[PDB]
């Protein structure tokens, strides 16, 4: 028959031409595409199309998902579609019409006997996040990593520790075995890396070999031009990482020494505006090279009242897509929790005092969406050879999924999805008719629990550790991933975030300009995702 | 009363004594501060310190362990300088010697 | 209401607050634990009616003197530390000798 | 160059001469040595020493501790020093001057790219305590024990049951394998301690065989002259430790019948005192023995307002090194997490009324200290037969380590390292910047998860035990120790506790005398490690 | 000698001729026999019979019992009666009296060495409860039932899906081992149920395959007579339970042809009485078949004034044994923690408004006692083919027994047995000298623990799952048990609950009958195990 | 505050007795977990103003009347037990028939 | 109303019936006090409790199972014995037995 688009809305969610505001900001997306065949959509409950015969098959297991999201509103880098997304053997399967082909048309995604489903339209469904800097302080980390939506966490320590509490390091063989085996426990990816900071090549082999998918320096150990290139020369052979917390002393030299000592290889540079470290204070200058894989931290994101020159160009320097990625620096400057809720508190002030972004077509801030959501997923993926196996919602990957309500984006998730189960999301109260009475807060879930968490989350190792067999020594119980193509990534490979500019930073008034031009933004008063969500 | 308080005896503590040490008049000729740790070899400190480099060969800062010195642009200072020890080997900083002596 | 770990961690906090405020009502020296909860609260909610850090740092150090107080408890806190979220996001606010 | 002892102190911790008071007692520890070399002290941070090539070497991970402890203010039994603790393989490695041999002298602990930091300068560091008298009424405990600093616990129980409740026995072969494999996910490490009240062989031999490293006799199953017997018989063939809590009704006879049924052979008393348990109201001479290794619980320690005679001999007994040992006696008259805590309460009041020991040398309660600390680490190492793993700061023993910040000695831990990994420590707001802002309080770290916490953690067997393979058959996860030396220690082997006095009761007036005066005490009214320092 | 009835019963409990009132409630049992010989009780204590050579033998732990529950007040279906009970192996070893055969008459359940003591004098003990009509929907149901003192688990979900929130079916191969591997972390036995709505066998055959116990066939998935017909007839060849959810909208057809399409076989009919799903308004009619197993969910136990023909008929229903299972419909139309508790306010109300059973025999309610704790205990059990292994207290069961204090039967447990060992019990303060200061309230205990659990639990499977070795290749841990004889059950065969009344309903006006008289039963204003024990 | 667990245990029982005390005021005659919290709570702040054991063992016993309760409280609770930190360290406080 | 109360019947219970007994002089010939239980073999205890252990033998006090006697040092009492059963074997207590009879 026909049906009005609000009403149409309301029960699927909405369609092709649809804006829709994320949270409490200024930020507006629309539906670019919807792969459904209008009247043939699968919705699930009492009389609904799910059910025998109907919009529910005949199919063995082998023949249909395992899971299926109904009516989703995906937002990736891609694309902001509506589709059904199909997970089977906790991959994603398919991104497209699910139902039974036996009487629907256009089905891809077929649901059998073996398919559970989640209800998600009207939702926003988005990748898991990746957070690169994480000083493993604590294990309560990772639950609040979780719950805000970061699936992820790659990072290096051993507990409360000096080393730890200063840098993301985790020494040597011994303690990199340790933390590889409680990893086993958390119900989030983790990838180790290592202290970096050596003049010998053999003591760094040694970490890799023992599990690092790659190595920190850090200026604390001494981030000294013979260090450097000792790490990017072990890097360059073992197909691993290196992250530099660069020498904010100048004690060994200035930035373009530094630069100089990384010899054009590749390397991601932790807090590139410098707050939080790095050659005071033009460490800023690395965003300009290509070998260079740019991320800012959270405590600066954004520039508000409370919190100069290099913190205001930070924000900008973001939305113009010279910086690439968005991390934590988590209890040694920076917010576990909060990487995703920041990376958009930035974009909303920056729509908000720059307008559109020279590639932004049409009346929403798509463009501008897709190029932030790619410095927390996508990017920081590539960044570490690991977007093989998660970073973004495309067929093959791990599905690592969050659900997200619209009036809460990117603050408090609806359900988060790891590996095909469900690893933690709001309940209420546990003996209620229902599961929404008070109070609802966070829970895990058997996507949590033993065995199956094990089987849902991925423990990431080096070449090297893998072919020496560290997992079956370790007796490490999740799978497994390998990390690879750390060497080959460049600027240019940054998702919408490639911007290789001209700046410049003045030695003593701090002024930080691109091609001449003076960047800089004011300090907000009042930000989005804040006083309106939180208890505290 | 004061929980967990010191009663330090009075005095004070000679650092690294019976050993070779040097003075030397070092100017930092670069636009941005510098600052030099008390273990670091002075030899491979940033270039743009302009001193005898070679008086400063296997030596350090003759401060206490974990302290620095910082020299703002332009700033003109001696500083006294204290020999290593153990093996006398240097490895790291700037890469400059990478063994012994 | 869909409480994150960290808020109903905050809840403890306002919790412990709550039983040194009480005992201070009744005229008590506070202790050690009790001067912390009672002084990060006050911040906390400082942060909720939208003061700047820059004013709570300063009346931080006028909750509590060093007559309301244990002896030794002074000293045994040479700052307070605590998070909240302010209309402009999270903010840390550090008050140095609270108690003087 | 030269500065100043004050400055010295604040930067690297007190030296040679300098005095420390703990918490809020009258108790002052006096620094008697120093092992590092002035100007040479490693120190970690940015622009510190502990960096590549300077303070941390070039060495493989084989050739360098795992982790160092740096400044370090040593409490043992054997000395009150200041050194740095290097930790290998989760195992004690040296206690000496760590550092980089390249440019260092005197370096004995080697520091490089595998070496982890914890710096301890300001704070004292203390061996893991161990319990001998727990009840295992429920799982809970370990954690409270753990946070007050002690890392083993050796006791009996099922859970909340009768039989428990009143005495520390794990009945059996069943209870005792369900025990053994239970203790895998506890944080401590521990060892069972059996039903010891039988007058047939066969029935303890079994439990012996089965895992436990000790046998309890305790008055309500029957602390008969036959059963006593038979337990010693069989410990004495099996070098396992018996526990007695003697006849109090005086049933079977009086102390003196206990004392016959010994014989003569080693056994550890529990509540040597008499008020939790023993020959009312005797039981206290016991401690003249050669034979017998004597301990008291907490909930007496010490004699004050609300707690006659024989408690306040108690304490004094304590002082002058007539009781060796301090317990707990978990939820059954004591209180789990209170045996250090009381343990200085009692030498606090102690020294307020007597004075200082005859063993005292300068001006410091020194000796007091290392004969009081003794009481809950080393002497219940050696009544247990594990001193061989556990029980004091010294080379090739497990690294269960507690460090203090003197403000909190003996109350709350700033770190609590199990086989060397921090296993607990009070932390601060998890989505925070920093790890120290609010609220802070005990959670449980990397040490305390999974296979992690196997690895840190020992199960205590039997030599029987470990024979037949009992580990292997229940499929235990943690690392294994044997127990031996049970049969041959006595209170002569007590560090600083031997004392064999020529104690007297008065079966009437219950007045103890020894050597014919009079032993006492008064009741305190207030005493240190208290309202300060608990919120309730 | 001679003691009088009041003393004897404060001191062993109550004996035959003794009343004792549940909880708050009017209903009162009376004790039927007691299996002692007076004056040779077994009790524990400091002087009581329980030691060496008294009331405790020599005999190896082969030769005597693991644990003894003293002095219990039986309630099961077969009667109420005073006992020891013995428990060996984790499993009921006998029912009768403990002792010392060296020195006591009529002993049946020697104690030795190795025997644990669980004091029940003065408390009543049952067998644990069995709840078979779980929504998987959150990990944290297992704790909150556990305490209610349901021991037993069957249900189906994934997680918070929308699927799961509708229906007690877990989907499927993947999901199905999944939460088979998330089980091995739960304290209580479980069994899943798979979806059941499909036409083509080999798609149910394949779950069956993967380790369900059961087909759940629910009306959200299309509850229509060619799914029916197709569990139905896997479920005869594979003997598996089927759990029914008829259609409530009449779609495919009314009631009559739902029982049509059963065609006289076995089947649990989910809300017999219509409330939470069923033919609109008549499937409460299934309850006169010989084929139907029909249970209730709490949420309606019982009609009260805020809760309607059809509830108030219910309880009648029960009441008369018409109706045998009680139930959850967990957090999708009932409570977890409230199922013994609900039937237990349906027996009162019941009482007070129908006065006393035809079968009842002299002055107490002892028979509606034993048709009412039946329906949550063996009836479920025998329901779902698990009555080998759990449903009541006999001989070769495994041992989940539920201990209570009479002031609080029904409601919050003194202690929860698992397999075995104390798995959750009330504890007051870890650090208090006793376990019995404030606060106290519900914490895990050994019986809840790592490998200790796994020994105490039953992952429930097909026998096909079974057969193909699904435990060794999902690698679960905990013990196995096999369902059988879930095809040969009738209503005939349901304890105290086999009646097949001849009811009718009147399509219009909703109203019941039972052989033309109607059936109706009044709101109750103010129920009892309610505010008088429950802080919210 | 480095709150171990067994003050963050005591906390439970301080809410638990805050909510006690608010429907004591609004008139409501208590029920069983009720009544112990808000006597239990009583006893803690007793000890926290330096009470003896003695004292508290018999204020305990007129924090609440049978009257005040709901029936078959008072049979419910024949005594309770609380620990606190007095001056001179933790003591256990038990009160029987608190209610009469 | 009262939650969980008892309405036991009134009347006596007797214990230990059908079994031999036998009536004995104690005196505590000790200082401290001593307290028998019900089931301990009563031929084997405190040697400081003095009466005809012949006749006890194989005997236990025939009170209330769980239950004691207590003897003030100096104090004199007539105490009433039941034999015990079962195998009638005695093992444990002062080891005087250990076996049958």
């Amino acid at each position: 028959s026909n049906i009005s688009r609000q009403a149409y809305a309301d029960m699927f969610g909405p369609t092709v031409g649809d804006k829709v505001r994320l949270a409490d900001t200024e930020l507006w997306i629309e539906v670019e595409d919807d792969l459904t065949t209008y009247g043939e959509e699968v919705k699930f409950g009492g009389g609904k199309v799910i059910r025998d015969g109907m919009g529910q098959g005949q199919m063995l297991a082998a023949d249909c998902v395992d899971l299926v999201l109904t009516n989703a509103l995906i937002v990736d880098h891609w694309g902001i579609v509506k589709a059904d997304i199909g997970v089977k053997d906790g991959r994603i399967f398919a991104i497209g019409k699910a139902g039974n082909p036996d009487i629907q048309p256009n089905v891809t995604i077929p649901i059998g006997a073996a398919t559970e489903v989640i209800a998600a339209e009207g939702k926003i469904v988005t990748a898991g996040g990746i957070d690169t800097h994480i000083h493993w302080i604590c294990p309560q980390q990772a639950e609040e990593a979780l719950v805000s939506g970061v699936t992820t966490m790659v990072g290096g320590g051993t507990g409360p520790a000096a080393g730890t509490h200063a840098t993301t390091c985790t020494p040597g063989p011994w303690y990199i075995s340790r933390m590889l085996q409680a990893a086993d426990s958390l119900p989030v990816n983790i990838g180790l890396l290592g202290k970096g900071n050596v003049s010998q090549p053999d003591a760094l082999r040694e970490q890799v070999a023992a599990g690092v998918i790659g190595l920190c320096i850090h200026e604390d150990w001494g981030a000294t031009p013979a260090a450097i290139d000792c790490a990017l020369t072990v890097a360059d052979e073992m197909d691993i990482q290196v992250a530099l917390h660069s020498d904010t002393l100048n004690e060994s030299g200035f930035v373009e020494d530094t630069l100089a000592a990384i010899g054009g290889r590749t390397i991601h540079t932790f807090h590139t505006e410098g707050a939080g470290g790095g050659h005071a204070p033009d460490i800023i200058t690395a965003c300009a090279h290509p070998n260079i894989l740019p991320s800012s931290t959270n405590p600066t994101l954004p520039y508000t009242l409370n919190t100069r020159e290099t913190i205001a160009a930070e924000d900008v320097l973001h939305d113009l897509g010279a910086f690439s990625l968005t991390s934590s620096d988590s209890q040694a400057m920076g917010r576990v929790g909060e990487v995703i809720l920041r990376t958009w508190q930035v974009a909303h002030r920056m729509k908000v005092q720059r307008g559109a972004l020279a590639e932004e077509t049409g009346d929403n801030d798509n463009f501008r969406v897709k190029r932030y959501i790619a410095k927390y997923t996508i990017n920081p993926a590539l960044t570490h050879g690991i977007a093989h196996e998660v970073g973004s919602i495309e067929v093959g990957k791990l599905a690592d999924l969050v659900v997200w309500s619209p009036a809460f984006f990117g603050v408090k998730p609806a359900t988060v999805i790891k590996g095909g189960m469900i690893a933690i999301a709001p309940m209420g109260d546990i003996n209620a008719s229902i599961p929404t009475p008070q109070p609802v807060h966070y829970r895990p879930m058997f996507g949590a629990l033993g065995s199956a968490r094990h089987h849902c989350r991925l423990t990431f190792l080096s070449q090297a550790a893998a072919a020496n067999g560290v997992a079956e020594r370790l007796n490490l119980r999740s799978a497994i991933a390998v990390v690879k193509g750390c060497r080959t990534v460049q600027k240019a490979d940054m998702v919408h975030n490639s911007l290789q500019p001209n700046i410049t930073v003045d030695a003593q008034t701090y002024e930080v300009r691109v091609d001449g031009e003076l960047i800089t933004s004011e300090p907000a008063d009042v930000l989005p995702m804040a006083q309106r969500y939180f208890l505290f | 009363m004061i929980p967990g308080e010191y009663h330090v005896k009075p005095g004070q503590i000679a650092l690294n004594t019976g050993r070779a040490t040097c003075r030397v008049v070092v100017e930092n000729h670069g636009d941005r501060p510098i600052q030099v740790g008390s273990h670091y070899h002075f030899a491979e400190v940033n270039p743009a310190l302009k001193f005898d480099r070679q008086q400063a060969a296997g030596y350090r800062l003759n401060i206490p362990a974990g302290t620095a010195v910082r020299f703002e642009p332009g700033q003109k200072r001696e500083v006294e300088l204290v020999a290593f020890a153990g093996h006398r080997a240097v490895f790291g900083f700037r890469g400059e010697v990478m063994g012994p002596l | 209401m869909e409480l994150t770990p960290r808020e109903k961690d905050k809840l403890l906090l306002f919790t412990a607050a709550l039983v040194a405020e009480r005992r201070l009502a009744r005229g008590l020296k506070l202790n050690y634990p009790e001067s912390v909860a009672l002084i990060s609260a006050f911040i906390m909610e400082g942060a909720r009616d939208g003061k700047s850090v820059a004013s709570l740092m300063e009346e931080g150090r006028h909750v509590l003197t060093r007559e309301q107080v244990m002896e030794g408890v002074p000293e045994m806190i040479p700052d307070i530390q605590v998070e909240a979220t302010f209309p402009d996001g999270s903010k840390l606010v550090t008050v140095h000798n609270p108690i003087i």
